[PDB]
RNA sequence: UAUAUUAAUAAUGUUAUGAAUAAUUAUUAAUAAUAAUAAACUAAGUGAACUGAAACAUCUAAGUAACUUAAGGAUAAGAAAUCAACAGAGAUAUUAUGAGUAUUGGUGAGAGAAAAUAAUAAAGGUCUAAUAAGUAUUAUGUGAAAAAAAUGUAAGAAAAUAGGAUAACAAAUUCUAAGACUAAAUACUAUUAAUAAGUAUAGUAAGUACCGUAAGGGAA
RNA sequence: UGCUGACAUGAGUAACGAAAAAAAGGUAUAAACCUUUUCACCUAAAACAUAAGGUUUAACUAUAAAAGUACGGCCCCUAAUUAAAUUAAAUAUAAAUAUAUUUAAGAUGGGAUAAUCUAUAUUAAUAUUUAUCUUAAAAUAUAUAAUUAUAUUAUAUAUUAUAUAUUUAUAUAAUAUAAACUAAUAAAGAUCAGGAAAAUUAAUGUAUACCGUAAUGUAGACCGACUCAGGUAUGUAAGUAGAGAAUAUGAAGGUGAAUUAGAUAAUUAAAGGGAAGGAACUCGGCAAAGAUAGCUCAUAAGUUAGUCAAUAAAGAGUAAUAAGAACAAAGUUGUACAACUGUUUACUAAAAACACCGCACUUUGCAGAAACGAUAAGUUUAAGUAUAAGGUGUGAACUCUGCUCCAUGCUUAAUAUAUAAAUAAAAUUAUUUAACGAUAAUUUAAUUAAAUUUAGGUAAAUAGCAGCCUUAUUAUGAGGGUUAUAAUGUAGCGAAAUUCCUUGGCCU
RNA sequence: UAAUCUUAUACUUAAUUCUUAAGUAAUAUAUAAUAUAUAUAUAUAUUAUAUAUUAUAAGAGA
């Protein structure tokens, strides 16, 4: 968020280096935003983004523009670490995982109006069509004279229903998830 | 938007769909050009 | 880059100190290469629909068309864990009778054996297996319109004192699975010969002309 | 409405495909071929160069001439993409095949040197898009070093005169139009943030391969069945005029045609003019007519503040007063619908329909959601990570968006609650057996799902928003009492693109 | 958790390379013995015996 060109930023995923270690009292020296780290050293409550899953792969979650995640708990028991990310899911990450301090850059991101359609096409953005404006044969949606909803539930071209319905679920669910995403 | 004029020659485009070497070079193109010799044909392909 | 290397010699000219280093020609030895291959017939895999049932949904069309794969001059099958019925037969293949009979079917449409007796047929019997286990059998899901032998999932035997065969059981009978080979009659193509109450619009050109982007269609 | 062939009929009818021709002569053979002269047409083309294409049509068989420099291919290199190719076991798969990775191919692109002409081999060694302003500098004139006004301002070459290497080289100075245009340079504005891939010295080389080259190419030589007013890529495109590639003309070049000659009724087409009237036409001002500068000024209400409205209407200056080329320029307003620029039924609908920017809902934590995959591996999503991506509705903004979960769904919680397959062992029964046994069914015992039900939640999910009675002198109905329901139409709007009765009543 | 699944990344003999076998050197693990330090247990060093040269790391996990 706040680093502008001149900062310095270390990274302390290998581990704290010599030259700090020679020279709590590192974690308030480590914990300034910018710089990279294991959830083991983030204290619990600060604010992070681009959080891994493992100990070993890269920084997944909270990597959009103005996003963060928060730790919230840390188990060294199970080397977990309750996080909540940026949906509001609570969620099992591997308590060595990376994580940098801060939130993301470029707040006002979601603040812009692209002005007119030619935006949106620069982009990379083809027309949506809606399915109340097909036919019956290209969308459930579609059909009825003057413009109708066909009194069918608002649903996918393909039938899987829009509001509402868990895409996820049954067996196949996220084994890591704490405490779900508050929900509307 | 006067119609008719549906084919518009180009020696390179031709020679790559509709060539001797692209029906060899296919499995499909090999049997039609099978298919082609078995009933007389002079001429295989483009 | 095979009118090639790589090496060994021989002849030629140049470099540096009789010996050494590179180039060109000519012999000798060494090193790799050329898929244009049928089609029909056979076997295997996957497998429609129109259609019929005066509708249609089981059923039918049909394991057909088609696509896919693989083999041989043919392939497949073949010397009984077969049939039969207390009498007997003796591999398989094709045809005639048996017989549109038994059998079976939204018991509709319709489908339909076998034994036995005849032909055709070739010498038609013969070991190649240390005699066969995740096999037979069972449950279950499928499975040639009758008649099974197959098969996914999983439980799972027996030694000839045994095992297979029929709703079931008892008697009897018959055969020996889980190892094998096999001409001949047959299919298709081509050739030769002979016979045509066949063809000259089924009588030789041309898969050409021409049509189509193309698969493909196709004259006189 | 049989098939094939032949031949009739309409009929010597229509038509002969945008078109400017004339004479003389080749030739006592020419409307059509060739030549000469005249006339016309195209001229940012009907010209000249080319690309693609094609029965070589060409100025032709005695035929389209390349080592390379404002020459192309071939070649090197790669993009998009493609590949019976590539990796006991790359992965997946009824077969076909498909996926991932390698390698190979693949131009529409990149590719060294060059007239003072140039040398490509072998061996060895370590670059989206747009812009060039203002300032500043010096130069030229007016006025009294400094002000005012005007052009000029990075590069492109010949001449002359100097200073150094020695008439050939290097540098300096001075001389020298305007308007377009090019390339190469520099600095730099905007968000939409802008390809890929293939080293250098030295020595030794280099006898320079193949293919393209005609003509046609806004067309009779290609794609349209035709010598078809259609379709067809690029560069030059004389001057005069102008803001200009508009418009007029046309230097040069090319062309004047498989129909001609006459006549020009009715009638049709495509044009020109029209007295008096001026929409009386008609469904409807359809069609036609209508431009008192195009430059410089000036330009309102409203308004989302955007000269949006505006190119405002009117109006002024310059020009012209009887007029006297073409081309650009064709009013003002009210209402309905849609914010807007866009898109759409190629060949009857361009719209009020689609899209849109914005708004809202929702799904998915990434070994995700979505889609595709006889069905997988896997791929897109994404080299992204919830301010993201997918799905759904609505459709900029202002003022706003009421009440309702009954139903269909979704969503949360309850052993509230049934039933499917799957199992031990053991009881009668039935069949059989001389017997045990064997074979069938049937019934018991612990451990049961999702579903369903119930109760919430969810309407910018799918959806819904009743009727009767009668009370303030008559009327109206603020009220009052009922039934029904999940709730009972709120704000607004209203004979609406919604109103049948209906040409509703009233006003303009 | 060696069920499953996901992700990432030397010499010598015998039949120039290729493979077998023997012993030796090198590393790792398991077992036994000896010595030393701390609170019957843990750590370090040395010696003997056995095994290995798809792996390691991370994650999900009956
Ligand atoms: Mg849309
Ligand atoms: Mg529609
Ligand atoms: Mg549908
Ligand atoms: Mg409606
Ligand atoms: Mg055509
Ligand atoms: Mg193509
Ligand atoms: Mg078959
Ligand atoms: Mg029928
Ligand atoms: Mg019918
Ligand atoms: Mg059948
Ligand atoms: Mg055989
Ligand atoms: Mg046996
Ligand atoms: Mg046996
Ligand atoms: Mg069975
Ligand atoms: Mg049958
Ligand atoms: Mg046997
Ligand atoms: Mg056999
Ligand atoms: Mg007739
Ligand atoms: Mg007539
Ligand atoms: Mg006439
Ligand atoms: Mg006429
Ligand atoms: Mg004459
Ligand atoms: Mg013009
Ligand atoms: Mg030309
Ligand atoms: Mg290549
Ligand atoms: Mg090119
Ligand atoms: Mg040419
Ligand atoms: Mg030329
Ligand atoms: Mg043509
Ligand atoms: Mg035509
Ligand atoms: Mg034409
Ligand atoms: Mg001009
Ligand atoms: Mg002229
Ligand atoms: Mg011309
Ligand atoms: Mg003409
Ligand atoms: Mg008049
Ligand atoms: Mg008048
Ligand atoms: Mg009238
Ligand atoms: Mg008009
Ligand atoms: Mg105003
Ligand atoms: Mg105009
Ligand atoms: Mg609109
Ligand atoms: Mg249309
Ligand atoms: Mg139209
Ligand atoms: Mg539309
Ligand atoms: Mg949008
Ligand atoms: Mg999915
Ligand atoms: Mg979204
Ligand atoms: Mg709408
Ligand atoms: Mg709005
Ligand atoms: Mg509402
Ligand atoms: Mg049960
Ligand atoms: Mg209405
Ligand atoms: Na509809």
């Amino acid at each position: 968020d706040g680093l502008r060109p001149g900062d310095v930023v270390e990274s302390f995923r290998r581990g704290i280096p010599q030259t700090l270690l020679n020279e709590a009292i590192l974690s308030v020296k480590t914990t300034q935003r910018g710089n990279c780290l294991p959830i083991s050293m983030i204290p619990i409550g600060t604010i992070i983004h681009n959080v891994g899953i493992t100990p070993v792969g890269p920084g997944k979650f909270c990597r959009s523009a103005g996003t963060y995640a928060r730790v919230l708990a840390k188990l060294p028991e199970k080397k977990k670490a309750i996080v909540r990310l940026q949906s509001g899911e609570h969620r099992y990450v591997s308590l060595e995982a990376v994580a940098t301090i801060g939130v993301v850059s470029n707040i006002d991101h979601q603040n812009r109006s692209l002005g007119k359609a030619g935006r949106s096409r620069w982009l990379g953005i083809r027309p949506t069509v809606r399915g109340v404006a097909m036919n019956k044969c290209d969308h459930p949606h579609g059909g009825g004279r003057g413009k109708s909803k066909s009194n069918k539930l608002s649903m996918s071209p393909w039938g899987q229903l829009a509001k509402g319905y868990k895409t996820r679920r049954g067996k196949n669910q996220n084994r890591m998830k704490v405490k779900d995403r508050p929900r509307g | 938007k006067s119609r008719g004029n549906t084919y518009q020659p180009s020696t390179l485009k031709r020679k790559r769909t509709f060539g001797f070497l692209a029906r060899a070079k296919s499995k499909q193109g090999s049997k039609i050009l099978k298919r082609r010799k078995l009933k007389g044909r002079w001429f295989l392909s483009h």
